């Protein structure tokens, strides 16, 4: 129906934890791209201070 | 295609966006995923149509 | 956050996410911009806010 | 009002040379987040085949 299909998802009271940890982060988001079907290109994940993290996996079928 | 994540810590919050192409790939399973490895308690998803064949 | 574009040049067709964050950040001139760069003569924008004060916890 | 504002956007009817050119377009990207008044942190451009461009900006403040 159309070539895309886009989720914006918005999560709140999250483990603070878990998501100022880059590492953590980078490794749900590729297994979360394995377990859509999707076949990953490049990912790139930075941290930011005195907290954050920022993460994007480009993706292809 | 994306899929991307931004994390507010001192926040508790996550701007997360499933962005994916074809019939064989499923977006909500990615959710499913993160909503377990974030533990997020409340959550808030729109579901939007790129590309539509009826607009290109 | 980020800046995407996903092209389909056998459509003419482009998709493209402009998240910014801060007051003095606009995504609209990054859309001024991309809207000239790639010459598109149609589109359509949703504009939504993210992480929204009332919804985390600002108030 | 909120942490981020966030366009999502479909432009139809480019010049498919345009589309279809890896170099231009983060040519383009980059500039459009100099516009924007963000720091550019990473960028990464993709090259599909027959034809095709993913790319990513990832920005701050
Ligand atoms: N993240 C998207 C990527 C969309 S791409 C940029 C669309 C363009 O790429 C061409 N193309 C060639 N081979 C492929 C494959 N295997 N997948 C997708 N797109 C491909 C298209 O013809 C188009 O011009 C995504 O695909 O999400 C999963
Ligand atoms: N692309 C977004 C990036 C959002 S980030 C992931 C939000 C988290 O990063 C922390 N942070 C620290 N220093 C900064 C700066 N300079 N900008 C943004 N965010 C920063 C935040 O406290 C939060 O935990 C974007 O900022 O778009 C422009």
């Amino acid at each position: 129906k159309s070539l895309g299909r886009h989720l914006v998802a918005e999560f709140y009271e999250c483990d603070r934890e878990v998501l100022d940890n880059v590492q953590l982060i980078e490794q749900e988001m590729k297994q979360a791209a394995y377990e859509s079907g999707a076949t990953i290109v490049t990912s790139t994940f930075h941290r930011f201070l005195p907290y954050g993290v920022s993460g994007v996996v480009v993706i292809s079928e | 295609x994306h899929l991307t994540i931004h994390t507010w810590p001192e926040y508790g919050y996550a701007a997360i966006d499933l962005f994916t192409c074809g019939e064989d790939v499923d977006p909500w399973k990615a959710f499913e995923h993160l909503k377990k490895a974030l533990k997020a308690k409340r959550v808030h998803v729109v579901e939007h149509e790129r590309g539509r064949y009826d607009e290109i």
